């Protein structure tokens, strides 16, 4: 909402020549993942680059996989084609995979009363924010956790195998204009 | 203010240093700790400014503005810019053609994204081994490896060096396959005066900021060649309801830093070029070859150990590389190695796992994959030294003759080599 | 998006360019077109986004900031801010007591604005002449320049040459005078291992953006030793009315700069050395002298002609260095003048017109000086050259071993630099 | 808001390269200056570093030098200072040197009415928009405005009227583009 807000996070980063996801002292990923805990009592977060591997890290962090189903209802028509895509089928018998929150500039600053919900996977699209496409899954489910991270090339490797994986890894740089957004937002 | 600001600037290396004492041996480096560190990307006042005028611009606008810049530099008729690298091989392949089931032959040597790319277009890698030399595909494999159900080739531009084209495209069209490029380590490398990403059905392209032409974190693009291709790969996009798109931070830094990537590829150039011809000289190390129609962007400088020197008679390869990499580090040359193991021994293509229940791989029939298949990859990790970061950086005249004179010391001490060499642990 | 971004590096050139054919004759420039152009001041991510940390803060704050941040470095007590190198010497003479009608001995050599800063202090310049190799205030030739008027004595560090402090210091103390130092050229300069500008009772120095420690465009600062001639200085602002305050945006630069000024004074410093003893084996070339005491800011460098080669027997010094300038210019290297007349015979000081009515200058005994009175320093200004932005930019290798080979080119053309210089125009 | 606008400035002119006074291709003051030119429909205007500056301007100009007079009623505690450090007399049955007016972010909307007068010699001091100390001189005087550059060195001496003293009077750039982002949100063009 403030361009000198953004610009000047934008400005620092690049001064700290720091812009890499997988570089060693990268702290605005960890900087951002702390708040959203923080904010959600969760033990754990993973950040991604889309909605999408927001999805598919909550599914294959509970073997919800090619073959398997859950309750695709509470879905948009996106979400739907994704399940489709993965292989995913639906069953009202079965509970729902996650509860996804869409955040945006007029939701953003109550943004704890939103997650102080009891679920097994809070997801947490970004997107609206206009840093670029960006999702958080939060869990206290460790499993869950680490069956994210590994879906995505390069989060856990700087005996839980991976298979298909894809670059759903956050551009600091982005990961830093979000974690400012909450802050200008009151969420220390 | 955090800053990655070098302090010290590097001191023109005294040549007298390649009758020096190794530093592995209390000897001085040539290069001093404090100037082992090197800048990248070359974050410029530039790129703060252009984040200051694409910030204000709608972000689907600087996406637009960035692919359509790059594309036409790039000489493609089609673009789409993507959130990742490995998302715009994904889109390449599906574009072009390949459907769930279908086998896409690739080198066993490239980046784990190359392989991962295929699976999620449900497709099957069929891995092979790659020329001593370019360590890009072999053509003269590719023979065997054909089945009914291969579809397209998927060659890699792999450490910046132009795949064999000409040979891998006749191939393509004779047996009526698709080929697809991955040039995520092909910036501005050329063959035939065309730039990679070209070539192909389609191709696609890490433009994440650890690349030559680096955008402002994760980003990638894929090119198309027609655009029946270009809408297959869109029409995906919505069949799918994966959101592959790029972020206009990323794409702002892409932007400005396109103006003066003519620049710093020239110094790369030019260095690399100086280097090749230095070692040549020198009895122990060879600098990439490279074929006659192509331009090395030099994303990665990879060199060979002359291995078969009298002084390393009774001694493995890997040990000669181990040996030097130890005496090299200590001199201050930090030459790691890329990739340790090849793709098909990665634990995704021993557990075969896929989307789950080993989706794309149960389509078609399984090939136990082993060493002994891919002869010319091992060859070339037991035997070559890699230059990352230190030949992709820009660097000054100082640190380039900093290099080579380390490559010459070394080249001095070759009974010294054999003797640490020899007295390493077995593995 | 306008840049200043050099788009073409500079080719490692052949050192066989040295048998070339001079540019002026048709020949390859040692420095093609492209490669012609530097960059100063450095300006860098760092510095941008200081701006974007300076702007969010009170303005006399950013000010304040910088002034104690130099002043620490430098290693003076005392430091007033200010908005241009004149009014930072202005202050300097009047804090450390010069009050009108007083006399201040001052090269002859040196840019208008030493001089100026002592007119506006109501006082008189008593132009002296310099040394020949340093090129600073000559500390022989100022037994005859001593008056009842004489307050102070005030060297130019000229080009960033640290003047001679010590015999200049002895000289003051021994006629009871001051010793204000223009340190405008001589930014990280030193002599015995400390900074010009804490040596004298004060100093002035600017910090333009010309100079090798840049702020955002114009900018000084005021340096002094005691307590006492800080306050006077202060005082003076307050009963002139005059506003000298620095601009916070020049400041916020000054900051940033501040951080990399050793690295690129590291550059400054090889690249000026290494130049000099290449420079020392040609026959027609010899670069700035020093001192072993001192350390060189080289934010110009002066080069001396040896115009009494065989080949120049009857050509006059002025014309072998224009011809050297155009020889010069052509294979790349802008050879050029810093001042073309001596500060005596510029128009104020020839008007005499001051405030008003002559107002410093009737105050005191008239001096008409002559060419013939500064004999040192119109040598200086027949037979020798300088590059300013040339090596005041930390310029690159390349660029560096090009000025190396353009030398040794030209040296190897001294029979064509006679030819040349013969040829030009009779100049009366 | 204000923030960005005036960080976005300092950044494009820093991106350029071109921050010095005397540097050719600088066009911020030219900028500047064209702009109030067009605002007082003043023929000549003249850019300083300091009201001062603008000042001594305004009176050498109009050879009121040290020994001279002119009507002080007007000054400020601050100017009456200046005019007696350069020697300047008061007297009642002479006319004002020229007319001031503190430009700050309360009436800078307003420049037209405020420039648009009949005053021969018109000094704006903008130092109150916090960029730094910044004064501009506007008069159809074609005289004083060749004063007036000739007391700043390097004024229009970039390449008849000898100076006297001098002073480094010169506007930083990056300032004047400061001033000038500013007019241009503010109404003028």
């Amino acid at each position: 909402e403030q361009l000198f807000q953004v610009s000047f996070v934008l400005a620092r980063v690049l001064t700290s020549g720091i812009i890499m996801s997988i570089e060693k002292n990268e702290n605005e990923l960890k900087g951002l993942e702390n708040i959203l805990k923080k904010t959600s009592s969760k033990q754990y977060a993973v950040t991604f680059n889309s909605i999408s591997g927001a999805v598919i890290g909550s599914l294959w962090g509970q073997d919800i996989v090619y073959g398997e189903a859950t309750n695709q209802q509470s879905l948009d028509e996106q979400q739907e084609k994704l399940f489709k895509w993965l292989g995913i089928g639906h069953s009202s018998l079965l509970p729902e995979p996650y509860t996804l929150h869409a955040i945006n500039w007029g939701n953003i600053s109550n943004l704890q009363k939103i997650t102080h919900e009891e679920a097994h996977v809070t997801l947490l699209d970004f997107t609206k924010l206009g840093f670029g496409p960006c999702a958080v899954l939060l869990t206290n489910n460790e499993t869950i956790y680490k069956k994210s991270e590994r879906l995505k090339i390069f989060g856990a490797f700087d005996e839980i195998k991976p298979g298909l994986q894809f670059n759903f890894r956050l551009s600091p740089l982005v990961g830093a204009c979000i974690k400012m957004a909450l802050i200008k937002m009151g969420l220390n | 203010m955090k800053t990655d600001f070098i302090m010290v600037p590097t001191a023109m290396p005294d040549e007298k240093m390649i009758n020096y004492q190794l530093a592995i041996d209390g000897g001085e480096p040539v290069i001093p700790k404090a100037n082992r560190k090197t800048i990248f990307p070359n974050i410029a006042k530039e790129d703060l400014f252009q984040m200051m005028i694409s910030v204000q611009k709608p972000e689907e606008m600087v996406v637009s503005e960035f692919a359509e810049k790059y594309r036409q530099r790039v000489g493609a008729p089609y673009a789409i810019p993507t959130a990742s690298g490995t998302s715009s091989l994904h889109l390449a392949l599906v574009g072009a053609g390949v459907k769930a089931g279908d086998e896409v032959i690739v080198p066993a040597f490239t980046f784990i994204a190359t392989a991962q790319a295929i699976v999620a277009a449900k497709a099957i890698p069929v891995f092979a081994d790659i020329d001593p030399q370019t360590y890009c595909l072999d053509p003269r494999q590719l023979d065997k490896k054909v089945t009914a159900r291969t579809k397209a080739v998927m060659p890699v531009h792999v450490h910046g060096l132009p795949a064999d084209i000409d040979a891998l495209a006749s191939f393509c069209r004779q047996h009526q396959l698709a080929l697809i490029e991955d040039a995520s380590h092909a910036h501005s490398a050329t063959l035939h005066g065309r730039y990679c990403g070209t070539f192909g059905d389609a191709a696609g392209q890490s433009l994440m900021a650890d690349k030559n032409f680096p955008l402002g974190g994760e980003a990638g693009i894929a090119f198309f060649k027609e655009r029946e291709s270009y809408d297959r790969a869109l029409a995906f996009l919505e069949e799918s309801g994966l959101d592959y798109r790029m972020s206009w931070v990323a794409a702002a830094f892409g932007i400005s830093q396109l103006d003066r990537l003519d620049y710093y590829d020239e110094i790369r150039q030019r260095n690399a070029q100086r280097l090749i011809d230095e070692l040549a000289t020198t009895r122990l190390f060879t600098g990439p070859m490279i074929p006659a129609a192509a331009k090395h962007s030099f994303n990665m400088f990879r060199i060979k150990i002359n291995t078969a020197l009298p002084e390393f008679k009774d001694i493995p390869e890997y040990k000669l590389k181990l040996a030097l990499q130890q005496i090299l580090n200590e001199e201050g040359v930090f030459a790691r190695e890329w990739q340790n193991t090849l793709l098909p021994f990665h634990l995704p293509f021993q557990n075969k796992k896929g989307f789950g229940k080993g989706y794309p791989f149960f389509l078609g029939d399984s090939q136990e994959y082993k060493h002994e298949h891919f002869p010319n990859a091992l060859q070339m990790l037991r035997s070559t030294l890699v230059l990352c970061r230190e030949l992709r950086s820009p660097v000054e005249y100082e640190k380039l003759h900093s290099y080579i004179i380390t490559f010459k010391k070394v080249d001095k001490n070759i009974q010294r080599v054999a003797e640490i060499a020899s007295q390493i642990d077995d593995v």
